[PDB]
RNA sequence: CCUGGUCCACCCGUGACGCUGAGGCGCGAAAGCGUGGGGAGCAAACCGGAUUAGAUACCCGGGUAGUCCACGCCCUAAACGAUGCGCGCUAGGUCUCUGGGUCUCCUGGGGGCCGAAGCUAACGCGUUAAGCGCGCCGCCUGGGGAGUACGGCCGCAAGGC
RNA sequence: UAGCGCCGGCCAACUCCGUGCCAGCAGCCGCGGUAAUACGGAGGGCGCGAGCGUUACCCGGAUUCACUGGGCGUAAAGGGCGUGUAGGCGGCCUGGGGCGUCCCAUGUGAAAGACCACGGCUCAACCGUGGGGGAGCGUGGGAUACGCUCAGGCUAGACG
């Protein structure tokens, strides 16, 4: 039942001896749309088996996001290695506004209206974990007066 | 900073160079910065030539 | 020779949740303690108390931070995540009661200095005053 | 249990050597020498014991892991002795983490057991056969105390816990609770349940490895004799 | 100016079923019945995995395809759908219902949107009123559609009325049926229309 | 002999007298220039010998400005840590310089080394930050054209800005 | 009456023939060398429709002049180093003033446009009536935490 969209697939390269050697490698959102998403980059010498390991790292890699509304609670800019993800949480006509990287994760995050914008490198495997570690710090009013 | 390691092999070449009985004392790099390495490095074991024996 | 103590306490702050001290010792000033009258009220530290060094007044500042953790970095949230100065010496930033702003979807806190005393975003609806928005903290 | 006994020899360990968060576990340091706060211990040490009692009377594993020669064998002892899993060789790399890909050799060498006495050999080519007992006696070394678990541990044992850092980062990670005996020569905050004492010297070792093993063995019921020293 | 066209040739690259052709459609003739793949010679080849551009392109232009309009005014259908108050998926489809050439085959008055637009323009139609020809008129809530006194009794009119006869319509509908009446009562919630349409995709699109 | 900076210790005095700094002013390696000295060694240019397909080079024997002093110009540089200055706050380990002390150590100021947290595109940095903040100044905005041209200013010129 | 653009990737829509670095396409990357989804024609498809495309200019994407929101060890970027003028910035405590600054009141901010609602042309464009704004400045009233100024004291900066 997990939604599991592809976004990122591409053919490396390393040099060998008269010749040169491929690996692919692919990235991989996945999801309910219930608020339980995660990613992860499969790679791997053929086209599937890469795409393949993209479901399983992604399968064990996860996260709490605490829908509002079936938004989000608070507005956040992250950074993650020179490439920079800004969530405004967005009112219920909104709709998904990102780039095919962020909507896509926030697709299978289920999140139904947003204002994205993305800043610094856009290099999507650079925009992918920005955007994880970016749902990843979200807090809700409750996680909040708690610790205080 | 991984250069160190030019250091760290010209101060060693020094540092063995140095114990010997006898050494050379003229015997370095052309660079600069290996060359404070080998002869401050065959100073080391030329002066624990000194101490202990 | 420090040209703001203001922006300097909160980094003196800043520097050391980052590490989790017990306290840390600012130098004490009136405006100083005032507004630590807010972090500590709203639950961003224990609080804060009248110590000495040398004969020199300082402000021992005791820092909430927050429960252990399981899995790799055992180490835990802050309170204070987020703390940055706003109206700086360089430039004094100034706003009216409707231009006043709220930080992180009322999440977090904007404190701001003015004539009815150090009062919160909340506060100054509350009250209808504007004043120099000293920074922003969650 | 034993409270200031612990001072036998089990007291303070190393000189500048010290990882500065351990600081509030020492008391000072003489001889030129960092040496631990032992009330220090009991306090934590009291803390610590209730969570292996209550994981016993759960009735679930515990991994048991030192590999320097001043704690290695007296480590065998008290995990036979306790009826639990240990590690006296090099540490494998994934030994909790890559588990599964371990495991294939674990049966690897329980295929060597029923083949140890089988009629399969002998009707083997005489090194065929030493290949076999040299992979055993292999897989033996390494693998004596491991097969004792088939199934993720519940905590686990170290005694020096920045020696065996490999080792506390699995653990570490899995989610898995790690017990484990730190000093001077080591850090807290990268361990939950911490003996504050000696990691060398096999008296500091002994103490806490037979005696919290004696406090596991009568927890899951039943109390006996000292253990061999 | 409107479509104008082979109809039951975009019944098919849609994939899914337009009912634009009323009758037929509704028999085993629709071609989704008979050659579910798209038009042109490339319906019979395997399909190649959609572009997030060409998954809400096709959305939309499901939606758009179905009542005929100009992608010039169904764009000012949006718009001020979001510049309107209110969730804008709902008000647009809402105001995208109240056009009256629509609301005229919502009545029930002719198998097709076509057919609708035909019968408005050709004024047979009317509302609360005077006689409207105009297929884009907003229907206001609580608005009377009748038809023409002068249309009364009309071979095309009728049988179309005697399909009508019994079958029920709409929350936001009301009928009095061979009294050739009937009433706009309630603004459309989004639930009462029921399209293979995500109004998501629509909205997305128009971002760009 | 004349003279600058800078460190320590005492807590004695002054009471915010502070930081920075567009223009300005001074300094500014070598080479180069003016005047007058000086000239052993070395050595652009230059002359030979070789090597070479050639060898206006590398190597060899020569050799003049210059290299030195005084005075006056010139004002550039891989003028580099390619890191502007001032203050505050954030693990320690190590060896070294130099002060002071109840001298193993403790402590103030310099110099390096490995490194917490943190930073970083990576390399790497890291209480001598490239961390975390504040003040001020200076500079950047695709490569080539070009640090060229025009104008201006400066210089005896070279040439600089 | 039906027309025009596209169908290599960005970017939605594929095959046959012709041509063979020619004739040609082109916004960028590039295409054409005999099997070209990139040229020319056809067949087919996608897009929009009394229009469809192109050229020119403006904003956007440009977060690529960065107040909001950028930087300068090696990518472009720290002045060769000082001294210091103007200027920018200003440690603790108490008070007088209230300039900045903050609130209230009142004036002005024409109309049309714009926004919301309601209406009049059969709707719409278009037009009407009504509503509420808005920084900004003038005037009266107040508030004193922060910057400012005047006044008095302090020793953590700095100097001796
Ligand atoms: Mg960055
Ligand atoms: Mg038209
Ligand atoms: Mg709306
Ligand atoms: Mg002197
Ligand atoms: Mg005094
Ligand atoms: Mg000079
Ligand atoms: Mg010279
Ligand atoms: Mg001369
Ligand atoms: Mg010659
Ligand atoms: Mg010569
Ligand atoms: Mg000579
Ligand atoms: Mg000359
Ligand atoms: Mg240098
Ligand atoms: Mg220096
Ligand atoms: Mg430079
Ligand atoms: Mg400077
Ligand atoms: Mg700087
Ligand atoms: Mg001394
Ligand atoms: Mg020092
Ligand atoms: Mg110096
Ligand atoms: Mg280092
Ligand atoms: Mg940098
Ligand atoms: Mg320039
Ligand atoms: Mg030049
Ligand atoms: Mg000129
Ligand atoms: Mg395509
Ligand atoms: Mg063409
Ligand atoms: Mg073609
Ligand atoms: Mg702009
Ligand atoms: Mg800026
Ligand atoms: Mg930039
Ligand atoms: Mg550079
Ligand atoms: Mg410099
Ligand atoms: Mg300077
Ligand atoms: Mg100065
Ligand atoms: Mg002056
Ligand atoms: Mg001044
Ligand atoms: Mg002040
Ligand atoms: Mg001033
Ligand atoms: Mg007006
Ligand atoms: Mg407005
Ligand atoms: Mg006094
Ligand atoms: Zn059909």
């Amino acid at each position: 039942d997990f939604e599991e969209k592809m976004i990122l697939i591409r053919r490396t390269a390393r040099m060998q001896a008269g010749g040169r050697r491929f690996r692919f490698g692919a990235l991989v959102v996945v999801g309910d749309r219930q608020g339980r998403v995660g990613l992860g980059f499969g790679k791997a010498p053929e086209v599937p088996l890469a795409v393949q390991k993209a479901g399983y790292y992604a399968r064990r890699n996860m996260v709490e996001v605490p829908l509002q509304n079936g938004t989000i609670p608070h507005e956040i800019e992250v950074e993650f290695g020179a490439s920079k993800i800004v969530l405004k949480p967005a009112a219920p006509g909104t709709g998904v506004i990102a780039g095919a990287v962020p909507r896509a994760i926030l697709e299978l995050a289920g999140v139904t209206d947003i204002l994205t914008k993305e800043l610094g490198s856009r290099n999507p495997i650079n925009i992918a974990y920005a955007t994880m570690e970016a749902l990843r710090q979200l807090r809700t009013k409750a996680d909040v007066e708690r610790l205080r | 900073r991984q250069k160190r390691d030019r250091l760290e092999r010209a101060h060693q070449r020094g540092y063995q160079a140095g114990i010997a009985g006898r050494s050379k004392e003229m015997c370095p790099y052309q660079t600069l910065n290996q060359r404070s390495q080998w002869l401050g490095g065959w100073r080391e074991a030329m002066a624990d030539r000194v101490v202990m024996a | 020779m420090l040209t703001d103590p203001i922006a300097d306490m909160l980094t003196r702050i800043r520097n050391a949740t980052r590490v989790y001290k017990e306290s840390t010792d600012v130098p004490a000033s009136r405006f100083k303690e005032e507004i630590l009258r807010i972090l500590a009220r709203e639950g961003f530290i224990k609080g804060y108390e009248r110590v000495d060094v040398d004969g020199k007044p300082y402000l021992r500042v005791y820092l909430k931070y927050g429960p252990r953790r399981q899995g790799p970095d055992p180490r835990p949230e802050q309170v204070i995540h987020h703390i940055r100065r706003i109206s700086k010496p360089g430039r004094r930033v100034y706003v009216g009661v409707k231009e006043i702003p709220r930080v992180r979807r009322g999440l977090g806190i904007a404190i701001l200095s003015t004539s009815k005393g150090v009062l919160t975003d909340r506060e100054a609806r509350k009250l209808g005053v504007g004043g120099e928005l000293i920074c922003e903290v969650w | 249990v034993k409270e200031l006994l612990e001072a036998g020899v089990h007291f303070g360990h190393e000189r500048k050597r010290w990882n500065p968060k351990f600081a509030r576990y020492i008391y000072a340091e003489r001889n030129g020498i960092h040496i631990i706060d032992l009330q220090k211990t009991m306090e934590e040490l009291e803390r610590t014991f209730r969570f292996i009692e209550d994981l016993a009377m759960r009735g679930g594993t515990i991994l048991f892991v030192g590999t320097k020669k001043q704690a290695q064998d007296i480590v065998r002892m008290e995990a036979e002795r306790a009826g639990m899993p240990y590690v006296n060789q090099r540490w494998l790399g994934g030994m909790l983490t890559n588990f599964k890909t371990i495991s294939q050799r674990v049966h690897r060498l329980e295929e060597l057991e029923a083949l140890f006495a089988s009629p399969e050999i002998e009707e083997r080519p005489k090194k065929e056969q030493v290949r076999l007992k040299h992979e055993l006696e292999r897989l033996q070394k390494y693998l004596s105390g491991f097969r004792l678990l088939k199934r993720l541990p519940d905590a686990i044992f170290v005694v020096d816990p920045t020696k065996e850092a490999i080792a506390v980062r699995e653990a570490r990670k899995l989610f898995i609770p790690v017990i484990a005996l730190a000093d001077t020569d080591s850090d807290p905050d990268l361990v939950d349940y911490i003996i504050p004492g000696n990691d060398d010297a096999i008296r500091s070792i002994q103490l806490i490895l037979s005696r919290a093993v004696d406090l596991i063995i009568q927890a899951r019921g039943g109390v006996v004799e000292p253990s061999p020293s | 100016g409107r479509y104008i066209g082979p109809v039951c040739r975009l019944c098919r690259r849609e994939g899914v079923k337009l009912y634009l052709k009323g009758e037929r459609c509704y028999s085993p003739k629709c071609a989704m019945e008979r050659r579910p793949y798209p038009p042109g010679q490339h319906g019979q080849k395997r399909a190649r995995r959609p572009s997030d551009y060409a998954v809400r392109l096709r959305e939309k232009q499901k939606l758009r395809r179905i009542y005929g309009i100009s992608e010039r005014q169904f764009r000012n259908l949006f718009e001020e759908a979001s510049k309107k108050k209110g969730v804008t998926g709902s008000v647009f489809l809402g105001l995208l219902e109240s056009r009256l050439d629509n609301v005229v085959y919502r009545l029930g008055f002719a198998v097709s949107r076509r057919q609708a637009r035909q019968l408005v323009r050709h004024g047979h139609i009317t509302v609360n009123g005077r006689r409207v020809d105009l297929p884009s008129y907003r229907v206001r809530p609580g608005d009377e559609i009748a038809v023409a006194e002068k249309s009364r009794n009309l071979e095309l009119i009728r049988q179309n009325l005697e399909a009508m006869k019994g079958r029920k319509v709409g929350p936001w509908l009301s009928l009095d049926v061979e009294g050739m009446k009937g009433k706009f009562l309630r603004l459309p919630d989004r639930e009462d229309l029921a399209l293979p349409v995500n109004e998501q995709l629509v909205i997305e699109f128009y971002s760009r």
